């Protein structure tokens, strides 16, 4: 399911923000390195956490 | 300002003055030129300037700004940056307050109206 | 009386920093070496200038150092066409006589520039402005007269081309006025009463959610089977929307002999 | 085997993997960056085929 | 391409990644545009301040001397 957290949306009823999950879920693609999955995938496997660049420890000091 | 990741490169171009520089997009090879490993985006390399900018930060980031940042590839990454935002500002100037400088204006070379032609 | 020394020498504390951008061992050790020693070396060089001394750039090795140009595809050919391509190559090749000349200013910017008037057309300029906001307009002909007569033509026509182009220049900070205060569809009668009491940081990535699936975990829980339910969900809203496309319209590009419009390109090809 | 016996099974295949920047999509989407996709998204090898020549109906 | 830093800063790359598909990637470039006339407006509507207060004059007649600088030739 939907987990909630810091970030929130920016729509104002509850079925427009329902409907913007569901067209984001819809295109979600499961990629598991574990065998006998209907997802499966060893290699081209996709990441989950999106990556940020800001300026480092060492960079700001 | 540039509303797009791509533009042309005539509408950058002179008309009536001699074409000494240009607007090119960014040189990606140089982003293959940082020997560390980091993670860069496909969606964030065209638009203008940028990718210096995070090849700067990359830089940064793994080295700090002494005695080790000082290498061909960290260097060329910031002064690429400094003069593409420097060189985009004047061209963006240019194109705001002197339209009729570059290729495809209408105002470069005006087609006359109809009634000046005497006809 | 000791000399001055820039903000520069509080950075390094030295005025023998042995900074060499080639990173090949020799170089880099010969370098500490020499930077170790270079209170008591006859042969040390300063990189850090004084008001006493002046300095040396970067070091390459034995030469010196100056960046990659910044990539110009301008360049002027010589025996035949050479397609010169700055973003296909690192660092840009050297200059043969009989392959290729590069555009001039290695490292050069874009500025504009004004030429200074001369000093007596100046002075007339003063005199006239003088006299308008002490006696007034109507009584500055003799000193509207010298400006016409003392200053040289190219000034008259510098002085006539600047009210021209500070006249361009002040309808194209108008419209973008116009078109910046004009009110939109989405904020008809919407005052500042209106506005959310936020500020920048409630529009970033702590506070509003970019729009990619990946950017917080939001959706790390989500199985196939509920994928497949979102599925039937979006394709029923679909049964509603599909009713209404666009017509197709004429090509206004389809003549080839005539001039086409420079309209917005395709996503993809 | 019907991926094998098919005709265009692998022509689909090799249009998308020779399409330059679908790869540099599904690069940025092994490295966390992906999002939904709009009906004229979900065509960009269709139209990468039509700029070919191929025959393509329904973009 | 002027008003990098703040065209830059508006489409969110400081804190966040843009949509990596060009639909919507090339729909956020063009909903600045109504941010940047705005901006760029504001920043011409600064009022005036004495032009003598860190620069002399240059037209003043006291620097028709057209002084040299003296050197020492070491
Ligand atoms: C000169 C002759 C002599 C020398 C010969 C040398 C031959 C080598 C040259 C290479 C030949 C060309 C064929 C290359 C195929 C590409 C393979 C590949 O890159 O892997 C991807 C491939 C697919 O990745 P995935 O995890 O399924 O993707 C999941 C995503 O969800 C996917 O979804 P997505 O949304 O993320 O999209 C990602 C995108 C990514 O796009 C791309 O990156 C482009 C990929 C390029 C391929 C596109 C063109 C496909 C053309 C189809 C026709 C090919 C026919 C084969 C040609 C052979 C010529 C005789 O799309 C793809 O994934 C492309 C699909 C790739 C499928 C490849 C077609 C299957 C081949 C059918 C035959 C199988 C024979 C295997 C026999 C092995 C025996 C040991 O990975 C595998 O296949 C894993 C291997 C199979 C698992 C079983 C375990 C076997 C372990 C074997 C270990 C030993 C290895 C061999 C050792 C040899 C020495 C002893």
């Amino acid at each position: 399911p939907v987990k909630e957290g810091q970030a929130k949306l920016w729509f104002s009823t509850k079925e427009e923000a329902d409907a913007y999950d569901d067209k984001m879920i819809s295109n979600i693609e499961l990629k598991s390195q574990d065998y006998e999955d209907e997802n499966f995938s060893p290699v081209f496997n996709r990441k989950t956490q999106e990556y940020f660049l800001e300026p480092s420890e060492k960079f700001k000091s | 300002t540039i509303f797009a990741e791509t533009w042309e490169a005539s509408e950058y171009q002179y008309r009536n003055k001699a074409n000494l520089k240009t607007l090119p997009v960014n040189h990606l090879g140089k982003l293959a030129e940082l020997k560390f490993d980091f993670v860069e985006y496909k969606a964030h390399q065209l638009i203008a300037c940028h990718l210096y900018e995070r090849m700067t930060i990359h830089c940064m980031n793994q080295y700090g700004l002494f005695k080790d940042f000082y290498r061909p590839e960290c260097l060329d990454a910031q002064y690429y940056f400094k003069t593409c935002v420097e060189l985009n500002a004047a061209y963006g100037i240019q194109k705001k307050f002197f339209p009729e400088h570059f290729v495809g204006s209408p105002y470069a070379r005006p087609v006359p109206q109809f009634q000046q032609l005497g006809l | 009386k000791a000399p001055g020394q820039i903000y520069a020498y509080d950075i390094h504390n030295t005025h023998y920093p042995y900074v060499n951008i080639k990173q090949d061992s020799q170089t880099q050790l010969l370098a500490s070496f020499r930077r170790s020693i270079a209170s008591i070396n006859p042969f040390s060089y300063r990189q850090v200038p004084s008001q006493d001394r002046a300095a040396f750039g970067l070091r390459w090795g034995n030469a010196w150092y100056a960046p990659n140009p910044y990539p110009n595809g301008i360049h002027f050919d010589r025996v035949f066409p050479t397609h010169y391509d700055p973003l296909a190559e690192t660092n840009r090749t050297k200059a043969n006589l009989q392959l290729i000349k590069y555009a001039p200013g290695n490292y050069s910017t874009l500025v504009v520039t004004s030429e200074k008037l001369p000093r007596p057309c100046i002075r007339t300029i003063q005199n006239y402005r003088r006299c308008q906001m002490v006696n007034g307009t109507e009584k500055c002909n003799s000193e509207a007269q010298d400006i016409l007569a003392i200053c040289p033509n190219w000034a008259l026509d510098h002085m006539k081309e600047k009210v021209r182009f500070y006249t361009k220049a002040l309808a194209i900070n108008n419209q973008t006025y116009i078109r910046a205060m004009q009110v939109e569809e989405y904020n008809q009668g919407r005052t500042v009463a209106d506005v959310a009491p936020k500020t920048w940081i409630h529009g970033t990535r702590q506070h509003l959610r970019p729009d990619t699936m990946w950017a917080d975990d939001r959706y790390t829980n989500i199985t196939q089977t509920e994928i497949n339910e979102a599925i039937k969900r979006v394709e029923a809203r679909k049964a509603r929307e599909h009713e209404k496309k666009p017509v197709e319209q004429a090509n206004v590009n389809a003549n080839t002999g005539e001039q086409p419009v420079r309209v917005e390109k395709s996503l993809y090809p | 085997m019907a991926f094998l016996s098919g005709s265009a099974t692998y022509d689909q295949l090799a249009d998308y993997a020779s399409y330059n920047h679908a790869m540099d999509v599904n690069q940025d989407q092994q490295a966390g960056l992906d999002s939904w996709m709009s009906e004229k998204d979900k065509n960009m090898v269709k139209y990468y085929q039509r700029s070919l020549g191929k025959k393509v109906e329904g973009i | 391409m002027d008003n990098y830093f703040t065209a830059i800063t508006l489409l969110g790359l400081r804190d966040q990644n843009l949509p990596p598909f060009k639909d919507a990637r090339l729909q956020r470039y063009k909903s600045i545009k109504k941010m940047i006339d705005l901006i760029e407006t504001t920043t011409k509507l600064a009022p005036p301040m004495p032009v003598e207060l860190f620069m002399l004059n240059p037209t003043d007649p006291e620097w028709d001397d057209d002084m040299t600088y003296p050197t020492i030739t070491h």
